[PDB]
């Protein structure tokens, strides 16, 4: 029951999946939310894309690393206009300096 | 009350934090007991039909056993001791976050924090055993 | 089925309706005026909720939904000290 | 950054007031603006210089004050349309208040904390009752303010309009249900405070005027029905109004008032004209119109005091009907028709209690407590009726009855016989009367089957119990067991050490002497021919040692093989001209002084002068030829007779019942004083009834005779007189 | 002979007989019932033995007596319930 | 001064705690000693060449739990849980006395010697193997004693002192 996080530019998705699930099933589940055909869309592990044949177990993740407290982040890119675009993670805002509590 | 004790219970804790149990006698005054190290278990006896309360040793937080607040021993069945497992309750963010603030903030330095006025009273409201058992008398 | 949350910066978060329904403020916002559901119950905008704190709240919602009434062990929820005050303020505002 | 800020409160409230007014009365509001107003309320409650929760609450309270009065003027201005106008505004306000509570969710939490601190200080100081304690939620405050509109003189108008409009049951105007239900439900919907009674307002403002008005209306309606409708058609009118009342109250009234309105309806048309209904109570029961009797029961079920009246009337009809059939059957000398009459009355009336009375075990009690008196009549002094007739009924279905044969039907008829057996009270009389009659059957072996009567003891196994059937179980076992001893000697007679036939053709039915009711040894007698008893004496000595504890006493009461007290022929002659007592001679040692007339009369049918035969002479006999019948031949010389005749003899058996009844009178007390050492005058009475009502009837008339016996057999003086003195020690 | 024969023949003879224990023990003292039947007295001493034969056995006085009816006698009284006492 | 050892004799009432105590110090058997007397007795003895004073507390009275008796029991350095071999109930109660000693001393390792008294009687109901196994499960020595004949009375007390000494060198 690994919990993932799909982030594109500013959009963030909170979903859950099983290790027996596949990248094709993940694409199917994000299709119903993003209203985009799943053939073009592709996923990333911040280093290389994930093939459809490979299942969720063999690409890493696992329950120990992927927990509800600290879910893993999975990139996503669109492949519509015949040209790939660089992964724009766009990280969240930096937290402010900590108050007097630093001791 | 005074009754025979043909029963024994096992105190096994699953929570990461240290557990300090307090047991209610016939008088009703819970007393401190040696702390249970995390991820351990001890074989112990008990009065039949007497409440047990499990609390944190350090900051006195709430702990749940058998998905219940109170623990009542029962008569032994076919030579099998009864097992009690302690789990961390599902704290709310307001309650969970105050625990982080309370540990970090010196108890005489609340007023220097720049937060809302209402949260000052809640932050100063340290958990207390007499308060805890007051909300269990009803029903 | 899926609600939409928007932070002050502009980040967009999509979580399950049941996951987001554990907060009284969000429940009241969703169950307010007359409902048509064609373009309603979505894009819930929070004007003073930063992106990191909103993400932490979403992680709460997922953890609480998953770990409710569970007989297994309950690991503690980790809270960063630098985000503690803002997260506490957001929890107080949202009535978690 | 949710840190406290500075707010002028003179601009956010003005913007918020427009949104709040749109939320009320269900006006369109932008979805984006709805979410934005949540932050404005939060900002006001955390203002940096000082919290503005008090200012926000007071301003919101003022707005609801003016809005309610604005709607109040419009409703009061319009006349004849108050109900329709009130319903339209109430629905908009009811939904608007709920939405405002969600918007003011944050402010509600602050009120709860503030209220709890002051709620703990009310005992020490009221402070004007906590300065008119703020409502826990803003939505609850809105309902309170709408209540003041109800408190306004609109309450008098709304009640008057509602009562008049609901009073259209006379006609068929059919007022709209939605307006009625919405207005009535508003009385209870406004009150949702659980500290007080939620229905307290509704009962005081609407239930009390409605109940009084409903009762008065049906008081006039009940009177008008009597002047035209007869008692028979009055019931049909009652059923229709009661059925329509439930439908009418279902649509318009709150569920909590369903039973109360029906109870008031029943107490007016019924239990106020109960004298009129009771007048026809006797007529309908005597008549066969079962359809109208159903309407009697339905109305009278609700009223508690009405049922006892019809208990007695039904009992009287059963009592009179049973006596007429039983009394007309007298002098018919037929016992099998008595059981048929009782079962027919029970069979016909048990259907009536079911199909047109719907159970009512209380009414079923009337059948049981009335039919029991029919069985024991006792008024005519003839054949004692109930004890003897029941006893003389089972034998006809269990004896030979060659002419009357109904195979596979006696089992059914005997099972149906139990419907009258438990209604009798003199069960002791029946028990011993049946025992003596039963014992006469197996001895002569005229029962039609050996397994047929097995059902009888089984039928009495549970009705009478083991204590009653402890003796009766011994009748069956002996006859079955006696089939084992006779052939045991047959095997033993073939295994004699001396190997001598002895010329024995013998059979024995061993009795019990503890349960067999036949009398034994009325006199000495014990006269037995010598040439026959010698073989029988060998039987006695060679059988006793087999058990080694029993010495059977030989009797000749029911000897056969009937050939009772055989003359042994001899070779002497006498004279017999007329009557009897012709100087009887050569009489051996029998004790037959008073038994001459009973025994000598056996042969007068066959032989008189004792001068015939005596032709052939031989050492033993000639046996030349047989020709006509021989051996048992005619057999028609029996003198045991049927029913034993002798109208004096069975009187001792009934006296023996009284003697046995007297045994229990001084013996049932043993258990009474064994547990209750200290006795009270009322305690002894009915104590025997509580334990022996089924066995016999412990009437107080004969109880006075029992206590006389208790006076004797005691020597401890009874000093006190507070209770009964018949207790020993 | 008008209607008859020499006769003088012997046929089978059957009848009924009554058996007894031959020792009445004068109906004991208080039970005054048949010795075969269960005695009322056996509800107090509670000596469960020979349920078939409640009273017919050897007595305490080395003589034919009730098994338990006379057992209570030693506890309370001294007279002999067998001789010179009838009815009462 | 010379070394003192505070040892405590506990057990069920009637097992012989007083008889064993009197026999050790006064060298005679006293039967039916008053069961309600609880007192401390002292004797100077030599064990293994070392002279020491024994402070023997002979316990008695009703069961009672408070700070005063807990502190009074806490002073004990060694404990003698004595049972009667002809009293099965006394042997069954042995476990109950052991736990409380562990609570008041706040340790699982307390010098303690199991004593089976009344060995001279022929009505034994607890076999030797039963007591040896219980003592072995507790990691303690077991001694059979008879205050009437003084058999093993000195052995029981001397072993407990050795148990205290072996505890202190750890
Ligand atoms: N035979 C025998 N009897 C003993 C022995 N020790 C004690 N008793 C008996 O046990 C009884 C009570 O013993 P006591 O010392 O008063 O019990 P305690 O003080 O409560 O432990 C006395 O009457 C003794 O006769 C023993 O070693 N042998
Ligand atoms: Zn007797
Ligand atoms: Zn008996």
């Amino acid at each position: 029951d690994v919990f993932l996080m799909i982030r594109r530019h500013k959009t963030t998705i909170f979903t859950d999946a099983k290790e027996s699930s596949t990248v094709f099933e993940l694409k199917r589940i994000v299709e119903g939310i993003l209203k985009r055909p799943p053939d073009e869309q592709r996923l990333y592990k911040d280093d290389q894309l994930l093939d459809d044949g490979k299942t969720l177990g063999e690409c890493g993740f696992t329950s120990q690393t992927a927990r509800p407290q600290a879910p893993a982040t999975v990139g996503l890119a669109f492949r519509a206009d015949d040209t790939f675009e660089a992964l724009c993670i766009e990280p969240f805002s930096s937290p402010p300096e900590l108050p007097d509590v630093m001791k | 009350v005074n009754s025979r004790e043909p029963s024994q219970v096992i105190f096994c804790n699953r929570s990461p934090r240290v557990v300090l149990p307090v047991w209610l006698n016939f008088d009703g005054e819970p007393q401190p007991y040696p702390t249970l190290p995390p991820g351990t278990g001890r074989r112990i006896h008990s009065y039949r039909g007497h409440l047990w309360l499990f609390r944190d040793a350090g900051t006195h937080d709430g702990l749940l056993v058998n998905q219940t607040e109170l623990f009542v021993p029962s008569l032994n069945v076919d030579g099998q001791p009864i097992f009690a497992n302690i789990t961390l309750p599902v704290y709310t963010l307001k309650e969970r976050c105050l625990q982080v603030v309370r540990s970090l903030v010196k108890p005489e330095n609340y007023r220097r924090l720049d937060i809302v006025r209402s949260l000052y009273e809640d932050l100063e409201d340290h958990p207390n055993v007499q308060k805890d058992l007051e909300r269990l008398t009803q029903e | 089925m899926y609600v939409k949350l928007i932070s002050s910066d502009g980040h967009e978060f999509i979580v399950k309706r049941e996951h987001a329904l554990t907060s009284g403020t969000i429940k009241a916002m969703l169950s307010g005026p007359g409902q048509f559901a064609e373009n309603e119950t979505n894009e819930v905008n929070f004007r003073e909720i930063p992106s990191h704190v909103l993400s932490k709240v979403c992680m709460y919602f997922t953890y609480k939904v998953r770990y409710t009434n569970s007989s297994t062990e309950i690991p503690e929820f980790p809270i960063a000290p630098e985000i503690a005050l803002e997260l506490l303020m957001a929890a107080n505002f949202l009535d978690c | 950054s949710l840190k406290p800020r500075v707010v002028d409160f003179d601009e956010t409230w003005n913007k918020l007031l427009t949104t709040i007014k749109a939320v009320v009365m269900l006006e369109y509001v932008e979805r984006a603006t709805w979410n934005d107003r949540f932050s404005d309320i939060y900002a006001l409650c955390v203002a940096y210089p000082e919290p503005l929760g008090e200012r926000l609450y007071t301003e919101t309270k003022i707005f609801l004050e003016n809005h309610v009065r604005h709607l109040h003027k419009r409703v009061l201005e319009s006349e004849e349309q108050v109900l329709v106008m009130y319903h339209r505004y109430w629905e908009e306000y009811s939904k608007g208040a709920d939405y405002m509570d969600c918007l003011y969710r944050y402010l509600n939490t602050q009120f709860i904390k503030k209220n709890k601190l002051t709620e703990a200080d009310l005992q020490y100081g009221y402070g004007g009752v906590d300065m008119n304690e703020p409502l826990m939620e803003i939505g609850e405050l809105a309902l309170d303010m709408w209540r003041k509109l109800m408190v306004e003189p609109l309450q008098a108008i709304l009640i008057r309009m509602l009562l008049r409009e609901i009073k259209n049951d006379r006609g068929g105007e059919d007022p709209n249900q939605k307006v009625i239900h919405g207005v009535i439900n508003s009385f209870v919907h406004v009150e949702q405070y659980k500290k007080k009674f939620p229905l307290k307002f509704y009962q005081e403002i609407f239930e009390s005027p409605f109940l009084t008005e409903t009762g008065e209306y049906y008081k006039q309606e009940a009177s008008n029905l009597l002047q035209e409708s007869n008692c028979s058609q009055y019931m049909e009118k009652v059923l229709g109004r009661l059925k329509d009342e439930e439908i009418r109250c279902r649509k318009y009234l709150h569920p909590s008032s369903y039973t109360k309105v029906i109870h008031e309806c029943q107490q007016r048309m019924v239990a106020d004209h109960l004298q009129f209904l009771h007048a026809e109570c006797h007529n309908i029961i005597r008549q066969e119109k079962k359809n109208d009797m159903a309407n009697m029961y339905v109305l009278l079920r609700a009223v508690s005091t009405g049922l006892p009246h019809m208990i007695q009337e039904l009992q009287n009809h059963i009592h009179d009907e049973g006596l007429r059939a039983t009394s007309n059957l007298t002098q018919e000398n037929m016992p099998t028709l008595f059981v048929e009459s009782v079962l027919e009355v029970h069979g016909k009336f048990v259907q009536l209690i079911n199909t047109v009375l719907n159970g009512d075990q209380h009414f079923m009690s009337a059948l049981d407590k009335a039919l029991t008196s029919v069985v024991n009549y006792r008024e005519p002094k003839s054949v004692c009726k109930a004890p003897e007739l029941l006893a003389k009924y089972c034998d006809n279905l269990l004896k030979k009855s060659a002419k009357g044969m109904t195979e596979n039907e006696v089992e059914d008829r005997l099972t149906s016989f139990i419907t009258v057996f438990k209604y009798i009270d003199d069960k002791d009389v029946f028990q011993k009367f049946y025992a003596r009659m039963l014992a006469k059957r197996l001895i002569h072996g005229l029962s039609m089957s050996m397994d047929s009567e097995e059902a009888m003891i089984n039928k009495l196994k549970q009705a009478c119990g083991y204590e009653f059937t402890s003796k009766l179980h011994r009748m069956y076992t002996d006859m079955s067991v006696s089939a084992d001893l006779n052939n045991k000697f047959n095997n033993f007679i073939k295994n004699q050490d001396t190997v001598i036939d002895l010329g024995i053709s013998f059979q024995i039915y061993v009795l019990q002497a503890g349960a067999w009711p036949l009398t034994q040894a009325p006199s000495s007698t014990f006269a037995i021919p010598q040439e026959l008893e010698k073989s029988v004496q060998m039987f006695e000595l060679f059988y006793s040692q087999h058990f080694s504890g029993r010495k059977l006493t030989w009797l000749h009461y029911l000897c056969t093989g009937v050939t009772t007290y055989q003359m042994a022929v001899l070779l002497a002659f006498n004279n017999s001209e007329t009557v009897s007592y012709k100087e009887l001679q050569d009489s051996t040692q029998m004790n037959e002084k008073e038994l001459t007339k009973t025994i000598k009369s056996l042969l007068d049918v066959k032989m008189i002068n004792h001068d015939s035969e005596k032709e052939d002479i031989d050492a033993e006999s000639s046996f030349s030829l047989n020709m006509n019948f021989s051996s048992k031949r005619t057999k028609f010389k029996i003198t045991t007779s049927m029913q034993k005749d002798t109208p004096q003899e069975m009187e001792q058996t009934r006296s023996a019942v009284d003697e046995d009844r007297k045994m229990y009178l001084q013996a049932a007390i043993v258990r009474i004083m064994k547990a209750r050492k200290v006795l009270r005058h009322n305690a002894l009475i009915q104590e025997v009834i509580s334990q022996s009502r089924a066995r016999f009837n412990p009437s107080i008339s004969m109880i006075k005779k029992c206590i006389e016996v208790l006076i004797d057999k005691q020597y401890i003086e009874r000093s006190q007189a507070s209770a009964d003195e018949y207790s020993y020690v | 002979s008008g209607a008859g024969k020499k006769r003088f023949e012997v046929k089978k003879w059957n009848a009924v007989a009554l058996w007894a224990w031959d020792i009445v023990v004068d109906n004991c003292a208080i039970c005054r019932n048949h010795i075969m039947d269960l005695c009322i007295e056996c509800q107090a001493n509670q000596a469960s033995a020979t349920s078939e034969e409640c009273t017919v056995a050897w007595g305490v006085c080395n003589h034919a007596f009730h098994f338990h009816c006379i057992s209570r006698w030693l506890k309370t009284r001294q007279v002999c319930p067998l001789d010179n006492r009838e009815w009462e | 001064g010379m070394t003192e050892y505070k040892l405590v004799v506990v057990g069920a009432v009637g097992v012989g705690k007083s008889a064993l105590t009197i026999q050790l110090i006064q060298n005679h058997f006293v039967d039916e000693y008053d069961p309600t007397i609880e007192d401390s007795y002292r004797k100077q003895v030599v064990i293994d060449g070392e002279t020491c004073l024994l402070d023997i507390l002979d316990t008695a009275g009703q069961e009672e739990y408070s700070a005063m008796r807990d502190q009074y029991m806490r002073t004990g350095e060694g404990f003698l849980c004595v049972f009667a071999i002809n009293n099965t109930k006394s042997f069954e109660d042995i476990h109950h006395y052991r736990e409380q000693i562990k609570r008041v001393k706040d340790s699982e390792d307390v010098p303690m010697v199991l004593v089976g008294n009344k060995s001279d009687l022929p009505s034994r109901t607890v076999d030797t193997k039963q007591a040896q196994d219980l003592a072995r499960s507790y990691g303690i020595p077991f001694i059979e004693t008879s205050a009437k004949t003084r058999q093993g009375v000195d052995d029981a007390f001397y072993t407990l002192v050795r148990e205290i000494r072996k505890h202190k060198e750890k």
